Order: structure tokens, then sequence, then C-alpha cells
């Protein structure tokens, strides 16, 4: 089978607040700058994806410019990195340089924010959704005794409840920075604890930190990859109201969720 | 043999019932970078079929056999009597209902030759309690008006809700709420593509996470939602095992 080997695959890469990878005004030349700008057609929010672990946009490889922390992201002349072995780009969405360990990140969520390589930290603002579907995908989250996360309170917590058909506060927009939010207000977020004596989980203003990266794994958890823990509701009882951030278990089924989109 | 009986029934049951099939179709499964279990290839004939029991509330039994390669029925036994779909492995005959009355439905186990025979599609198939029950009869009797229609509720309620989360979520709300579906585009979109799916995923280990072709997944509101990579919560949060395509 030939398709097991496809040579080649153009897509979009979209992140932080759902905006796209960009190469600042389509310029051609070594060192030309990829930032943070609102999703389009045009050809250098193209990327197409290689075999040989490069990552394309006007016929150039997408690169970090420093082995150090802190620099740009850049596309350059791929015959520079035929001898390089380029990027993975891990389960949860972090784009990672191979012999660097630097991820592509955005510092800022304002569009023509320049991209950068960074030190992996597991933020919001590390994640990354490679595809052309850029769009925030509007789902439900079905948890513990088949009942629905509501964000609750004018939008500070979040609780399970009994699932009601187009019940506002139950939809929640999934964006292509792992950021899990509230459908009638995107600018929130849900987030871990920022307070150190809680692990209770609340809706906050979006920011792109640790807190409110949230990656919903094939064994149906969802996981912050930063904190090394899962979304687990409070004893494994709805009544409680709380849904908190623990480490993964088998015990009880609190940790596992269902996306009914 | 793993079961699902009415008298034991409830979401909860169900939930179970699903997680266990899961679990043993996918013992022995290899796993990629997505972390999606692959089903077994190439397997022994001997030991290519997980037997399956399901009992309506009038208490009438049927064992259905699952080819653990794809996830599909080859055939089913009730009594003494068994019933093959032509398509299922020609020595399937010499391993499985041996000591019954074997006979050969005139049809293929695929959606598409059981609506063509049975003269209606999946979204004219209402779906839940009900239905199951009246699927069991059918079969049990296998009653020939009813094959088909019973087999297109018991290959969603039971192997495509294995294979997908979010059909899983569809039976569980139907059992909940004591109320039937017919699945609409997001329910057949995600059966259509099991097959494309696991081969595009697997591709994927090639390019980064990203599918060689797109998969156009349909929402409960009708949009399309294309699919050509593994960052998708759709996908990866929701297919719970693959058909085996890629080494
Ligand atoms: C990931 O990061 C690593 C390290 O930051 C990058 O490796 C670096 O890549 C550049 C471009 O190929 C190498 O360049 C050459 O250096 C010589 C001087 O030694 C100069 O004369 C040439 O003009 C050219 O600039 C650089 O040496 C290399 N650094 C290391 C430590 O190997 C890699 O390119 C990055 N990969 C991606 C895809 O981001
Ligand atoms: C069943 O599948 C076989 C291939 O295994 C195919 O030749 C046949 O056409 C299918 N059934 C029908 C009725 O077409
Ligand atoms: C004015 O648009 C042009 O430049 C901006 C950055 O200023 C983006 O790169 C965009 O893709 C490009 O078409």
């Amino acid at each position: 089978n030939e398709q097991c080997s496809p040579q080649q695959r153009t897509t979009r890469i979209s992140g932080r607040d759902g905006l796209c990878v960009d190469v600042y005004g389509a310029l051609t030349a070594d060192g030309s700058r990829v930032i943070l700008y609102p999703c389009g057609q045009q050809q250098n929010q193209q990327w197409t994806f290689y075999p040989d672990n490069t990552i394309r946009s006007l016929g150039k490889c997408l690169a970090t410019s420093a082995l150090s922390s802190g620099s740009n992201v850049v596309i350059t002349n791929c015959d520079y990195l035929r001898y390089d072995d380029g990027w993975m780009v891990s389960s949860s969405g972090t784009m990672m340089n191979k012999s660097s360990h630097l991820v592509l990140t955005a510092n800022a969520a304002t569009s023509r924010t320049n991209l950068t390589g960074e030190n992996n930290v597991f933020a919001a603002k590390q994640a990354w959704r490679i595809g052309n579907y850029v769009e925030p995908i509007v789902t439900t989250i079905i948890g513990l005794r088949h009942m629905c996360l509501e964000a609750t309170d004018n939008d500070t917590n979040v609780w399970l409840e009994s699932c009601v058909k187009n019940k506002t506060k139950q939809y929640w927009a999934l964006y292509s920075d792992d950021t899990i939010r509230v459908n009638n207000n995107r600018n929130l977020c849900v987030s871990s604890s920022t307070d150190s004596s809680s692990k209770l989980i609340v809706i906050r203003r979006c920011d792109g930190s640790i807190n409110q990266r949230w990656v919903f794994t094939p064994q149906g958890t969802i996981s912050n990859p930063g904190y090394e823990a899962v979304m687990d509701v409070a004893q494994n009882d709805v009544y409680l109201k709380k849904i908190v951030l623990s480490s993964a278990t088998d015990k009880g089924n609190g940790q596992q969720w269902t996306v009914f989109y | 043999n793993l079961s699902l009986s009415q008298s034991n029934f409830s979401a909860d049951t169900y939930k179970s019932f699903i997680k266990n099939l899961r679990k043993q179709l996918t013992i022995g499964a290899s796993y990629g970078s997505a972390g999606i279990p692959i089903l077994k290839h190439s397997v022994p004939i001997c030991e290519r079929f997980l037997l399956v029991d399901l009992t309506n509330g009038d208490n009438e039994t049927i064992t259905l056999a699952i080819n653990v390669e794809d996830a599909g029925f080859a055939a089913y036994r009730a009594a003494d009597r068994s019933y093959f779909f032509q398509n299922a492995p020609p020595i399937a005959s010499y391993v499985i209902f041996t000591d019954t009355n074997q006979n050969i439905m005139n049809f293929n186990n695929t959606f598409e030759s059981i609506e063509i025979v049975g003269g209606t599609t999946r979204s004219e198939t209402p779906l839940g309690i009900m239905h199951f029950e009246a699927s069991i009869f059918h079969l049990f009797v296998h009653d020939e008006n009813y094959v088909p229609t019973s087999f297109l509720v018991l290959i969603q309620m039971v192997l495509e809700a294995a294979k997908f989360k979010f059909i899983e979520q569809k039976v569980i709300h139907s059992i909940m709420d004591m109320e039937d579906f017919t699945p609409g585009l997001a329910m057949l979109s995600l059966e259509e593509n099991w097959t494309q799916l696991s081969l595009q995923l697997q591709a994927s280990e090639s390019l980064n996470g990203v599918f060689g072709d797109s998969v156009s997944l349909y929402n409960s509101m009708d949009e399309p939602i294309g699919v050509d990579s593994m960052y998708y919560p759709i996908l990866t949060a929701n297919m719970a095992f693959q058909l085996y395509q890629c080494p």
C-alpha cells in the first residue's frame, strides 16, 4: 500500500486564540519571520509536511533561529536543513525542534506577534492544532453519571449538571491552543487553580498559561500535561459540584470524559 | 462469553459492556504515537473470533461471533441453528458454531449489502432499547423479513458503539432517556470512515501526525469538520480502536 507512505500534505497550523501560523508578509528570503495572524486562504499560511521532518511554506522550511531560547522562528532555504532531523510534533500538539528541544510558542495573543522558540512548559501558548479546519470545535463535555460540564456562577466556576439539549452554558469551544472555553463568552477559559491551596478547576480569563492547556487523551481523560494531572470529579460525587485536578488513577470513574459534539 | 442482558440493563451496564468489549478486542493490540490501539492482523482462524451473547427481556439469547481483525459480525448462533454472512472467512464454519445446523445468509456483513437486501437505510432505521430487543428476537427466530434491519440495529448499537465513543454516547442517551433515535450525519460519517481514519492515522506516523487525505466528520449541527490530522479531539477522543492498515 503506497498510501501508508504519503509523500506530502499541505495543511494549516492554528494556535493561540485560533490564529494561524503565518510567514510575515509572505517574504521569500532566508530568515523571513513567522507570526501569529488571523486565519485565511493565503499561500503563506499553507504548510506542507514531508517525510524528512520539514514543514514548508513558499518552498522553504520552518526553522528555529538560535540554539538557546528566546529567538524567533523563521523560514529558510531547505538545503540548509537537509542533514537536520527537524521537527517532532508530540501527541498534544507541541511542535519541538529535535536536537534543540525548543518548542513553537506565542508569547502574546496579538495579531502579528512573533512566534518564537522557547523552553517547553506545556503552556496553552505552546499548543498547536495542525489542520486545515482552524475553527473552535463546539461540543458538550459528558463525564461522571452521564452529566455535562456547565459554566456556573457567571462563568467563574465549572461543575457537572444534568445534560439539557441546547442549554447555553453546557456548550464549550475547543480551541487550536488546547483551551476549553465558554461557548457564550470565548474570552473565558477553563483553568486549573492558580491558588496553591485549592485543586478546584475554574473558569478564568484566557491567558495562554499552563493552567488552561487541556489534552483530550485517547484513554478518555482530559489531561493538563504541564502539571502531569487530569480532570477529576471531587470524591467521585457530582453533587459536591467540584471538578479538581488529580494525578491519573484507575480508582473510580471520575477521570473519564466523553466529547459529544 | 461476554454478555448484555435485559435484566441487568441500564446506561451503566451498557457502558460497562462496551468497555469490556473494547478491552477484549484490543488484547494484544499494537500502538502508535496517537495511542489508539490497532486491532490484530493475520490472526490464525482458530482464534480470530470473539463470541458475545445478547439476551432480550423474554430470555431469548443469541451468540454473535465478532471478527477480532475488523470488529464486524461474521456469524451468529441461535439455539442449535447458526447463520453466516457470505463474506465471512471461508473456514469460519469449521471453527465456530460447529455443533449447530449451519446456514448461509445471501448478503455480506457490510452496511451497503445489508441495506440493498433489507430495502432500508440506517437513517430510516430507529435505534434504542425496544429495537435492540426486537433485533435479538428477529435474529433468534430468523424472520428473513427483519434479519437485515435487525443487523443494522445491533451492528451499530454494539460494534460501531465499540468503535466510537460518540456512538456509544448516542446509545447511552437513548437508554438513559428511553428515547429512540435514527442516526444522522455525525454518526454515519464515523461509520463510513472508520477504515479510512485507520489508514490515515497510521499513515500519519510518516508526516508528523498529518494525514495523506482529509476525512469529513459531521457534527450534530450537520456541519462538516475536516479531519486531516491526529490533532482533533473529535477523532482522538472518539475512536476507540483501528483496523490494521500499515506496518
Ligand atoms: C533546530 O535547532 C538546531 C540548533 O539550534 C538547528 O541546527 C542548526 O542549524 C543551522 C542551519 O542548518 C546550522 O548551520 C550552519 O552553521 C555554519 C557555522 O557553523 C554556518 O557557516 C552556515 O552558514 C550555517 O548557518 C547550525 O550549525 C545548527 N546548529 C547546530 C547546533 O547544529 C536546526 O536548524 C533547527 N531545526 C529546525 C528545523 O528548527
Ligand atoms: C462481498 O465481498 C466480496 C469480497 O470479499 C465481494 O466479491 C462481493 O461482491 C461482496 N458481496 C456482494 C453481494 O457483492
Ligand atoms: C497584510 O497581509 C499580509 O501581511 C500580513 C502580516 O502583516 C500577513 O503575513 C498576511 O498573511 C499577508 O497577506
